[PDB]
DNA sequence: TGGCCGTTTTCGTTGTTTTTTTCTGTCTCGTGCCTGGTGTCTTGGGTGTAATCCCCTTGGCGGTTAAAACGCGGGGGACAGCGCGTACGTGCGTTTAAGCGGTGCTAGAGCTGTCTACGACCAATTGAGCGGCCTCGGCACCGGGATTCTGAT
């Protein structure tokens, strides 16, 4: 049950600096949900990477490539 | 005399065109269009016949997708008519 | 017996994966155990980890006479209890109307060739008829409503359903002592839904799956299992203890051919197929 | 010359549908279709490669690939297929 | 977040480990994601007049980003 | 030749996009937002052209240039 | 152990853009991130190039054209000029 | 004239910026090595160039008809205003677990060595696949009756 560890305040702050002043009760739920999905996938991705590899480690290359191939390049974590 | 109420016919069209695949834009004008276009960025040009279909088959699912997107938009705010204000979040958020 | 499937919710199993197994149609631990991974997984919100977990906690859990007198001695007094018997024959011959007089002759006592217990019907093709086993239950002097009372019916529309049946057979075989399953035009459905040719090895996956199911409920219960196949099948032989050829004589009489049995010889017996019964040959 | 997959796409239309044929336009959708799958494919298989310091691309890579590109069931039928039709090439 | 990173990679294979820079790559990219989300969000809250974002307003967003 | 792409043409690939009514305004916006696109793709696929010291844009010119902008287009190769 | 990176031609630059600035770690590291980026995109836009016009060579034509298909604008004309002047003047 | 209602001031508050001092760890430089890059020479094949041919793009004419343009009436939808009630922002006291710092160990990433299976390469063969030609049947166009559906009553 570690989603709930994504708590209410800070979704709250993501929000704030996504712009937004006012926030229905129903959204911390809603952005849980969002998030968990977007989790698994990339996380599926990378870990795939990883057996390719016959690896038990997951890598910041194994992420950052499967980020990449989800369009969503990352910089910073190459090396 | 007979007539329809405003939205009947609409309705009608949505279903007629939605079931049809004909392009919908007129060939010699979307031709002429591209043949300009084309003439800003490389002079002498000529252009296959399959190449300017490709572009028009290109840019009529592009503009019905985004017009699915713009009327998304348009019932987000409790309208059922679309508006400059819709494309524009719509382009916006798909990062156009 | 059986281990009906709530059990494997005490084992940490959460309960919509259950629900899910019973959606699939598993309704026992022995429905679930009896499988490999991937038979779980492929159902819809299924993991390979819940996969996983319900294996193993699943692994911590987990003569009847024909009543004709000829068939009998051709099959030297009727079927084995807890075997498949297949009698392929062309249409017509009376596979169904011996699956109807079996359904009572399974209720016969042991002493007049049957196995005492109760009959299931599961039909594929609508030809289950309440008045034929009535007349077979008035024939040898059986209760023709308790006849139908000793068979549990349903048609299963499709092979998934013709499987699905077995399932709530097994649960339902359970509680009443039984002697016979029933499953007529067995092979029709595999024809009629898996009628394109590149979904043939799914009628055969299903297919071995519900064979596997009619060898375990005839090894558990100690029932005879009866199919019945239209040839317009070499799989049912290996599944099947012995294959009868039936083919009709003129009138109501219907010959029948042995065609394969490891154990009984190839040779034909002669029987006939009355309105009351499935009844010896009376030339 | 030109190629294309027209005359297999052909073939597999009257395994499935007998009697079934294909327009033009049709088939150049196909073909379209194959060659984007193969690109999409095969260019995983050369990342998977490159990332692991490996000059072959095996089946396994394939494989990787197809786990990577297709969706869940899609992804486990190809899987499938691609398993059995190296098994039965191998003997 | 390690906690939430660590369970969800566990359901698809057991006993993995993480290298300490993969995990806080999947923070950033995460962050990142769901900030740029609470833009669109905001905007088609705007967009409706109202000053409060909703779960529609995410839906939308979603739906017009191709996520859904 | 903006002003070609008529009125009546941009209502029927609304209709398509399931549109029930429609501003006035939107035909001018509707024209702007096409010639971007146009733009967009025709100059890459005059690029490719370039590339391959030809005069006569291909059929596959556009399609390389729709790839690359992330917009596969099925049917002309 | 040995790895390689950009680095120091990241830095070479910086003194020249510059010459009292430095970098942290983290913003060097997205630096090479972006160069690495930047490498793969043009590279396999001018494969694909050669691809398509049935050369087995990358020459500096696909380079160029690969840089005018993905940069943008003035962006594109200012990269072109820069790869074009070290081109030539490798030359002689 | 006296009493109200509105606005601007201010003082108290208070978060945040600014500006200075201590520290600290991470960045900027050195140096040793080693392995990857540069000079030189070779072959060979890919690309550049030139001629050819033909197809397919461009341009023009005409008609004709369906679609675009335009006018107009009206209705319904956009939009502004208003009321309300409730859900969310703000603040405060409590509690909870995130964070940090140390320590410990073992799983597993990473590197090296060896060798054998496996894939590149190459020559001869040939049969699968492609271009071209022909034909017939699926589909399209036409037309006319049936059914549906919409709007006014």
């Amino acid at each position: 049950d570690n989603i709930q560890g994504i708590t209410k305040p800070a979704i709250r702050r993501l929000a704030r600096r996504g712009g937004v002043k006012r926030i229905s009760g129903l959204i911390y739920e809603e952005t849980r949900g969002v998030l968990k999905v977007f989790l698994e996938n990339v996380i599926r991705d990378a870990v795939t990477y990883t057996e390719h590899a016959k690896r038990k480690t997951v890598t910041a290359m194994d992420v950052v490539y499967a980020l990449k191939r989800q369009g969503r390049t990352l910089y910073g974590f190459g090396g | 005399p007979h007539r329809y109420r405003p939205g009947t016919v609409a309705l009608r069209e949505i279903r007629r065109y939605q079931k049809s695949t004909e392009l919908l834009i007129r060939k010699l004008p979307f031709q002429r269009l591209v043949r300009e276009i084309a003439q800003d960025f490389k002079t002498d040009l000529r252009f296959q016949s399959s190449a300017v279909m490709a572009l028009q088959e290109a840019c009529e699912a592009y503009l019905v997708g985004l017009f699915e997107d713009t009327n998304l938009c348009a019932i987000h705010a409790k309208r059922v008519t679309i508006m400059p204000k819709d494309i524009q979040l719509a382009r916006r958020i798909r990062g156009e | 017996g059986p281990q009906p499937i709530s059990r494997l919710e005490q084992c940490g199993i959460n309960a919509n994966d259950v629900k899910k197994l019973e959606e699939a149609g598993f309704h026992t631990v022995e429905a679930v155990a009896y499988a490999p991974k991937k038979e779980l997984i492929n159902i819809k919100g299924i993991s390979e980890a819940k996969a996983d977990k319900i294996l193993a906690e699943a692994a911590k859990l987990v003569q009847i006479t024909t009543g004709s007198k000829e068939l009998d001695k051709l099959l030297q007094g009727g079927i084995e209890t807890g075997s498949i018997t297949e009698m392929f024959g062309e249409f017509r011959t009376g596979k169904t109307q011996i699956c109807h007089t079996l359904a009572v002759t399974c209720q016969l006592p042991i002493d007049r060739g049957g196995g005492e217990g109760k009959a299931m019907y599961i039909d594929t093709e609508g030809t289950f008829r309440p008045e034929r086993l009535l007349a077979v239950a008035e024939r040898y002097g059986l209760s023709g409503s308790d006849v139908l009372d000793n068979v549990a019916y349903a048609r299963a529309f499709n092979t998934d359903h013709q499987t699905q049946l077995l399932y709530q057979a097994s649960a339902m075989m359970v509680e009443s002592r039984y002697a016979l399953l029933i499953v007529d035009s067995a092979t029709a459905l595999y024809r009629t839904d898996y009628s394109g040719r590149g979904e043939l090895s799914a009628r055969q996956m299903h297919l071995a799956r519900f064979l596997r199911m009619l060898l375990r409920l005839a090894d558990e219960f100690g029932v005879a299992v009866v199919i019945t196949n239209q040839v317009v099948g070499n799989i049912i032989a290996h599944a099947s203890t012995t294959r009868l050829y039936l083919r009709k004589g003129r009138g109501e009489t219907r010959i029948c051919k042995i065609y394969d049995s490891p154990c009984l010889p190839e040779a034909e017996a002669m029987f006939a197929i009355n309105a009351d019964g499935v009844g010896d040959a009376k030339d | 010359r030109k190629e294309s997959y027209s005359i297999y796409v052909y073939k597999v239309l009257k395994q499935v549908h007998p009697d079934t044929g294909i327009s033009s336009k049709a088939m150049g959708i196909m073909n379209s279709f194959v060659n984007d799958i193969f690109e999409r494919i095969a260019g995983e298989a050369s990342r998977l490669a490159h990332y692991n310091k490996r000059s072959t691309i095996t089946s396994r890579e394939i494989q990787t690939a197809v786990r990577l590109l297709l969706p869940g069931e899609l992804a486990k039928h190809a899987v499938s297929e691609g398993t059995k039709a190296v098994t039965k090439y191998t003997s | 977040f390690q906690r939430l990173v660590r369970e969800i990679a566990q359901d698809f294979k057991t006993d993995l480990r993480f290298q300490s820079s993969a995990v806080m790559a999947l923070q950033e990219a995460c962050e990142a994601y769901l900030v740029g989300l609470f833009e669109d969000t905001n905007l088609c809250a705007i967009h409706a007049k109202r000053v409060t974002i909703m779960p529609k307003d995410i839906q939308l967003a979603r739906r017009i980003r191709g996520e859904r």
